RNA sequence: GUGGGAGAGGGUGGUGGAAUUCCCGGAGUAGCGGUGAAAUGCGCAGAUACCGGGAGGAACGCCGAUGGCGAAGGCAGCCACCUGGUCCACCCGUGACGCUGAGGCGCGAAAGCGUGGGGAGCAAACCGGAUUAGAUACCCGGGUAGUCCACGCCCUAAACGAUGCGCGCUAGGUCUCUGGGUCUCCUGGGGGCCGAAGCUAACGCGUUAAGCGCGCCGCCUGGGGAGUACGGCCGCAAGGC
């Protein structure tokens, strides 16, 4: 899983200041753990489909999220994106 | 000849037929009869009386061994499976205690279509 | 690191010294694995509900130990091994849920 | 009607969740090894619910039945 | 974000007891089985019924509920690991980041297809027995694919609430599942029923709308010919759109 510990590292990690817990960057992140540590287990698990939806689910919320801090601020985007090193 | 004088008598009930087998105390069997054993052979096998019969037959067939005292196994729902019980207790042998063990799956192997449906 | 309890049910003919052999071969797995008994309850023996390896009795541990759970099936298949081993269950320790309190 | 007294009211405090408990546990099997109904047990839903996975264990580890044999008919 | 919760939601491995069949041993003998009645069938190479042992496959009784979970298909023995969704309390963080969604892509009961494996029970086809005016059927005795597993296909359905998704608004009563509370009762999420207003051709719907409204998608336009023909796209094929 996902201990309160790394979940609090990446957060503190990420956020924009002190106490931030859910700037645009902060979930981006988080999301991210939660879709790379779902995307290894597919590979094992690959008939799991059900969790899977739960995985296009993130990364859709994911790109909302990406999507709109590029669009307000195109430089913490290209920031948070290579710091979580996305895109393509 | 072996004399017991004290055994088990299992009823097989069934809506074709009764059977009943009466053993010594570890359960093998010292003599048996059914329906069919009596003169009985088309449907009239399962009939209530039928059981009756037998069960008659095979408890003389038993007293014959000085069996005397013997505990009731019950299986199945058959017809005539109460009158099985009913003459073992007027069979002159003691009936020591009754006691139904029909097998019943915790669900296994499908049953024959004409044994189909639920709930 | 999770509390689990390693149930087990030891062969009822055991003597005093075959016992203390197998038991301590538990000891041992335990250990090769994460094991952190917290504590043990050899209750010795009971008459089973039914036959268990032809047996109407067993004789019953437990412990309430702690382990990296990664391990978990990986050990208790372990220790099923032994042939006086008739039984290895374990469980995720819970808070016990009371009730007509 | 399942008349009579409850499983839970006849009974003091206990570890719905104790697999172990073969004397409470026992309790509330039927004649048969069969797990009773919440109508005889007395238990709620979510009470009901942890014990049927309790009892399951003690089946398992050969504390409790699976099933016994009717006495008497 | 933090702190709590219920659940047959999914994947993987392991494991338990009941039953059927088979094989081994004991005991035992003349039938068993089956039906409206029968016969086929099985049994003196010893069956049926009973006890002990072993092997194997498939499915999980009671709990079980009008219950719960899931987007749908669908999901029930127990344990462990891996993993999705969701609900509540605190008002802590972001600051409209929202809704819908042509095409695409993924999923998608059963039967069916390929390769390998498995095969207890069941059972299309088929082989018999009955029945009948006949009986390519219903009933009975058999039995192959298949039903099971891995992997890859197939993409359908009374895939149904026959009811697209989101949001706001408009009496209540009552039972229930699951949270929080000063725990009659209050408040939130879900499951039922009856019903205010209203709606509806009627039946009915009615805070889980089929009411009052807004956004977006899909679909309809008399019946037969026809889900056919042709073209295309897909599929190993069956065949699908
Ligand atoms: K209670
Ligand atoms: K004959
Ligand atoms: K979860
Ligand atoms: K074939
Ligand atoms: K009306
Ligand atoms: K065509
Ligand atoms: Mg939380
Ligand atoms: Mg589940
Ligand atoms: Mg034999
Ligand atoms: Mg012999
Ligand atoms: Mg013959
Ligand atoms: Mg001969
Ligand atoms: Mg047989
Ligand atoms: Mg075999
Ligand atoms: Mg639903
Ligand atoms: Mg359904
Ligand atoms: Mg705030
Ligand atoms: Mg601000
Ligand atoms: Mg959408
Ligand atoms: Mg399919
Ligand atoms: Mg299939
Ligand atoms: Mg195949
Ligand atoms: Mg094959
Ligand atoms: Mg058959
Ligand atoms: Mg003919
Ligand atoms: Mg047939
Ligand atoms: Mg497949
Ligand atoms: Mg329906
Ligand atoms: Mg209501
Ligand atoms: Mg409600
Ligand atoms: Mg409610
Ligand atoms: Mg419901
Ligand atoms: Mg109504
Ligand atoms: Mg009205
Ligand atoms: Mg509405
Ligand atoms: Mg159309
Ligand atoms: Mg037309
Ligand atoms: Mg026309
Ligand atoms: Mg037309
Ligand atoms: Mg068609």
């Amino acid at each position: 899983p996902i201990t309160k510990e790394e979940k609090q590292k990446v957060i503190q990690e990420f956020a924009r200041f002190p106490g931030d817990t859910g700037s645009t960057e902060v979930q981006v992140a988080l999301l991210t753990l939660r879709i790379n540590r779902l995307s290894e287990h597919l590979k094992v698990h690959k008939k799991d489909h059900h969790s899977h939806r739960g995985l296009l689910m993130m990364v859709g919320q994911r790109r909302r999220l990406l999507r709109y801090l590029q669009r307000e601020d195109p430089e913490r985007y290209r920031a948070l994106i290579e710091k979580l090193g996305i895109r393509g | 000849k072996r004399q017991v004088a004290s055994g088990r008598a299992y009823i097989h009930a069934s809506y074709n037929n009764t059977i009943v087998t009466i053993t010594d105390p570890d359960g093998n069997p010292i003599t048996w009869s059914s329906g069919g054993v009596i003169g009985y052979k088309g449907s009239r096998k399962g009939t209530p009386y039928a059981a009756q019969l037998a069960a008659l037959d095979a408890a003389k067939k038993a007293m014959a061994y000085g069996m005397q005292s013997v505990d009731v196994i019950v299986r199945g729902t058959g017809a005539g499976r109460e009158q099985a019980i009913r003459a073992l207790q007027a069979s002159g042998l003691q009936v020591k205690s009754i006691v139904d063990d029909t097998p019943v799956p915790h669900n296994g192997c499908r049953p024959k279509k004409k044994f189909r449906k639920a709930s | 690191m999770r509390r689990y309890e390693v149930n087990i049910v030891l062969n009822p003919n055991l003597d005093q010294s075959q016992l203390a052999l197998e038991k301590e071969i538990i000891q041992r797995a335990l250990e090769n694995y994460g094991a952190r008994v917290e504590k043990v309850e050899e209750l010795g023996l009971r008459r089973l509900a039914y036959p268990i390896a032809k047996d109407p009795q067993g004789y019953f541990l437990w412990y309430q130990v702690e382990m990296p759970e990664d391990r978990v099936n990986d050990l208790a298949r372990e220790l099923r091994i032994r042939d006086n081993v008739r039984r290895v269950m374990v469980v995720k320790s819970q808070e016990p849920f009371l009730a007509n309190a | 009607p399942s008349r009579k007294a409850k499983v839970k009211a006849t009974l003091g405090e206990f570890d719905l969740r104790d697999y172990r408990n073969v004397e409470v546990l026992k309790r509330f099997l039927s004649e048969t090894g069969k797990i009773l109904p919440r109508r005889r047990t007395g238990l709620s839903a979510k009470e009901q619910r942890i014990l049927a996975k309790t009892i399951k264990r003690a089946r398992i580890l050969g504390l409790l039945p699976f099933t016994e044999k009717l006495v008497r008919k």
